[PDB]
RNA sequence: AAAAAAAAAAGGUAUGUAUUAA
RNA sequence: AUACUUACCUUAAGAUAUCAGAGGAAAGUCCUACUGAUCAAACAUGCGCUUCCAAUAGUAGAAGGACGUUAAGCAUUUAUCAUUGAACUAGUUCAUUGAAGUCAUUGAUGCAAACUCCUUGGUCACACACACGGCGCGGAAGGCGUG
């Protein structure tokens, strides 16, 4: 139903940026939007590459 | 008190201040679910009529 | 129910001299050697903050300095007290600038009023400036985020400080000041 | 149902995706939260647990991103309290008080207010107030806190001893409202009808000694007690003199200048005068030498501006020198790494604190952490201070790890296969990266045979062969390549000056001369006045 | 021889509106 | 307080000590500031009736408390359940997922003392008086008795 996402852990290339269970710092987002969410950050990653 | 949901204004309502909360004491009696009078009453026996 | 239990305190004003002026910046540095130049005194009072300098009198063996912010001034007064310059223990306190000094000295002969005029304020809000900070040298489009120092002063031009370039500039002038200082060009 | 009706709404997807795209805004967090609350508006126990789990995880995930928000720890506590579990309310009050290091006035006041209703066992309840007192008690606005605590004694306590005990302490504190408590003290002096009740103020001996009044006095008591109330009110008037003086100073100078006592957000800016008054207020507080009020006034000053690194550095300095506590300073700088945005000064001073503390595995670990932040390229960073502070402390470590390779026992600091490749990768970028000459100047510092040969061939020679224009037009390059040969202890004077003139100089192109001459003259003017002419004839 | 019609509102509390002085 | 408008609503029943005798309107009822007995209340009033009512010839003491301190006193006993994976004896540790979860562990239970402070009393009169266990004036609380 909902996925928990850590844009810090994602942009830092670390593994655990998402999980199904609730963890301290993650933001709940809609699961279908997860893919969409990745799009929103890609340019940031594109700036680092 | 803050809200005082009442007919009285603020000064009268703050005048009715209750005593502080009652301290907790562990129950010395039998819980309500366990409460019963004596069961297994021995009926009037043929040995009693004896 | 006429009089009340509590009142706000009312209090008298202390005549507004240069010692009770909360906006005063310029620090009178007395007890100099008069063997010292002004560019050497700047070397002493530079790190405490950005300076808008006034003057060092000739033959009077006492100078004075002026900063932009009072925090830098107080940091200089507490920082250097009794610190010898050319083997003379320096005694420094608060004092006015050159023009107000003139307005005082014309009154000292005629002993009339000596009405002080306090320094101008900075019209304070300012969200971009962090007091007691220096721009060590001179295109900048920044993020204007809180941590960085946005605005600053130049040794009279307000400049936007680039946090990345400021450290490498300051270290560049630092390593130049050693090589020129050892051989006698800078003092 | 209401939950699924909230998911399929477009506003939840948009607000959510905004939050996850822009974490530190706190504007999108508060809209996401205010919206998901209003969708749930009958928030009582009836509403289904999925929605409560989402809204709860939303609070708890917001408070982690912004560890200073007092009204949100309070608000989430009240949500848990209306929902019917007080244990979760307690726990997350404890969480908020822990985020502030146990000193915040609002969380203690709004906490104990909650604690009066839900906690019996008078003793423990008062232990909460004694814990709050030794932390936030001396706060300048803490009087209303005391107003709670005194209010809780007079209702709970039959003895009245403790009310005199506490109110006597409140008399000596320079609060914002001292006079409110002086009126209670004076009134309670006025209501004393017997000599026996003067022992409540102070013991029997100090009254007979200092003020020379006797409780056991036997005779016509009335006028004697009226004299005793005057003699007791005089000294209270004196205490009022001192404490009034302190309060009026603290207000007239500092507290009157402070317009913002709260956190706002990471995107807030504070005015310069407010910064200056926090700095001077902290210096004054340090001067008072009251440790509780000192740490309080740092944490009090810390929430208005947490993101600068300004008060973090000072609050590490006063604790590293005045108190002489080095671990506490390390811990201050570590907690400062989280809130502060700039982080460079804090991490430099932090490198130093860790060096002096003699923890090398922690420092080297932290260097591994900061090089892992950039994906093992620190050399490509835009901001030079991070690469430089990283590179020199990294050097200080690999000097200790690997034994020196070079004669004369000189450690190889900046010349190593690991670090020299880092330096050379930093230099290959030329105009695009900032540091440049600063990194180059420190390659001249070796002062020996082996290392002047090494740095001669492996950089200053290769940089000529590849022939980059930025480094050749530069005068700092040629000046340093002269100073590298000139300070060698192996060479005599003749081969030194002859080597600089016959080789180093003619390698300069005459079109670069206009830029190269000013900096390279400064080397020749001071050190070689004799050969100054053959310099001028070349250009 | 017999005869024929009935007498009546009560009064309590609360809310809103108006009046009772230079 | 008066006038008008609107709303909310209306009578559980019976009785006022008992018993007995005489009278008035064979059975029953009602009645008699009628006669006796017993009971009850109020008011008086008494008892060699009973118990209690604090030091000043001294810095005390009696009753009752502290929702007071010593006091983190001393001595004890306690800190969640389920699922999956790894190691392990043939139960144990670590990590992950779910459920509820008064606070306290300076707690809670038991044991004991010291100290400090609060409320209360006739702090009355006569007496400092070698007896075989009274017969001063009052107040408080009772019991018994007469009117």
């Amino acid at each position: 139903d909902i996925v928990f996402v850590s844009p810090q852990l994602y942009l830092s290339s670390q593994e655990g940026w998402k999980s199904d269970s609730a963890k301290s710092g993650f933001i709940p987002i809609l699961k279908n939007d997860l893919q969409r969410f990745q799009d929103s950050l890609k340019h940031i990653v594109d700036a680092r590459n | 008190m803050n809200y005082n949901l009442s007919k009285y204004p603020d000064d009268v309502s703050r005048l009715f201040k209750p005593r502080p909360p009652l301290s907790y004491k562990r129950p010395t009696d039998y819980p309500y679910a366990k409460r019963q009078t004596n069961p297994n009453i021995t009926g009037v026996a043929n040995l009693l009529s004896t | 129910n006429h009089m009340s239990q509590f009142i706000y305190p009312v209090q008298q004003q202390p005549s507004l001299n240069h010692f009770t002026d909360p906006n005063n910046t310029t620090v009178f540095i007395g007890g100099l050697s008069s063997l010292v130049t002004e560019d050497e005194l700047r070397a002493y009072f530079q790190p405490f903050g950005t300076i808008v300098y006034v003057k060092i009198p000739v033959g009077k063996c006492c100078g004075f300095v002026q900063y932009v912010d009072r925090l830098s001034a107080e940091a200089a007064i507490a920082g250097m007290q009794g610190f010898p310059i050319a083997n003379s223990r320096v005694r420094l306190s608060w004092g006015r600038s050159a023009k107000q000094t003139a307005l005082l000295q014309q009154a000292m002969l005629s002993n009339s009023l000596q009405v002080q005029q306090q320094q101008p304020g900075l019209q304070q809000p300012n969200y971009g400036y962090i007091p007691s900070s220096t721009c060590e040298a001179p295109n900048v489009s920044s993020t204007m985020l809180p941590g960085c120092q946005i605005l600053n002063y130049s040794n009279g031009q307000q400049v936007i400080m680039q946090g990345s370039e400021a450290v490498v500039n300051s270290t560049n002038a630092m390593l130049n000041r050693l090589e020129q200082g050892s051989n006698g060009f800078m003092f | 149902d209401k939950y699924t009706a909230l998911i399929h709404d477009e506003n939840f997807s948009t607000l959510t995706l905004n939050v996850s795209r822009y974490p530190k805004s706190l504007a999108y967090w508060e809209k996401l939260l205010n919206y998901i609350v209003k969708a749930s508006a009958p928030i009582c126990k009836s509403t289904e647990p999925q929605l409560l789990k989402l809204i709860r995880c939303t609070y708890s995930s917001m408070l982690n991103e912004f560890p200073y928000l007092e009204n949100y720890y309070i608000d989430f506590a009240l949500l848990e309290y209306k929902l019917g579990n007080v244990s979760m309310s307690h726990k997350i009050f404890q969480r908020g008080l822990q985020a502030f290091n146990q000193r915040s006035l609002l969380l203690w006041t709004s906490y104990l207010k909650f604690c009066n209703n839900v906690i019996s066992h008078q003793k423990q309840l008062f232990k909460k107030y004694e814990t709050a007192e030794e932390y936030v008690g001396l706060h300048f606005f803490s009087g209303e806190f005391w107003d709670l605590y005194l209010e809780q004694i007079s209702s709970r306590c039959t003895s009245s001893k403790k009310y005199w005990n506490v109110l006597r302490k409140i008399l000596e504190i320079p609060l914002h409202s001292f006079s409110k408590f002086y009126a209670l003290w004076l009134q309670r002096i006025d209501d004393i009808m017997d000599l026996k009740q003067l022992s409540q103020l102070t013991s029997k001996d100090e009254l007979l000694k200092k003020l020379k009044i006797d409780i056991n006095y036997s005779g016509r008591k009335g006028p004697y007690l009226q004299d005793a109330k005057k003699k007791l009110k005089k000294i209270t008037k004196e205490m009022y003199m001192v404490v009034q003086y302190q309060v009026l100073e603290i207000y007239s100078i500092f507290e009157s200048k402070i317009y913002i006592n709260y956190y706002t957000s990471p995107e807030t800016l504070v005015s310069s005068d407010e910064i200056e008054t926090w700095i001077k207020y902290l210096d004054y507080t340090i001067t008072l030498q009251t440790d509780s009020l000192t740490h309080l006034n740092f944490q009090r000053a810390l929430l208005p501006l947490a993101h600068y690194d300004l008060v973090w550095i000072k609050y590490s300095k006063w604790l590293i020198n005045s108190k002489n506590d080095l671990l506490g300073a390390k811990n201050v700088l570590l907690m400062g790494l989280k809130f502060s945005l700039k982080k460079t000064e804090i991490i430099k001073l932090l490198y130093s604190v860790i060096c002096k503390l003699n923890e090398y595995v922690l420092l080297r670990n932290l260097l591994e952490k900061i090089e892992s932040s950039y994906s093992d390229n620190v050399e490509n960073v835009d901001d030079f201070e991070i690469f430089w502070d990283y590179l020199q402390f990294k050097t200080f470590c690999q000097n200790s790890l690997y034994s020196s390779r070079y004669s004369d026992s000189q450690s190889n600091g900046l010349l190593n296969k690991e670090l020299f490749d880092k330096v050379w990768k930093r230099l290959s970028c030329k105009e695009k990266k900032s540091g440049q000459e600063i990194l180059l100047n420190n390659l001249v510092q070796f002062y020996s045979k082996d290392t002047v040969e090494f740095v001669e061939k492996n950089i200053f020679q290769k940089i000529i062969e590849f022939g980059w224009e930025y480094y050749l037009q530069n005068g700092m390059f040629w000046n340093c390549y002269c100073r590298l040969i000139y300070f060698d202890t192996s060479r005599s004077y003749l081969d030194k000056r002859q080597y600089i003139v016959r080789k180093i100089w003619p390698q300069i192109d005459k079109k670069f001369a206009q830029s190269v001459l000013p900096s390279l003259t400064e080397f020749c003017e001071s050190y070689f006045p004799e050969e100054m002419d053959t310099l001028e004839e070349m250009f």
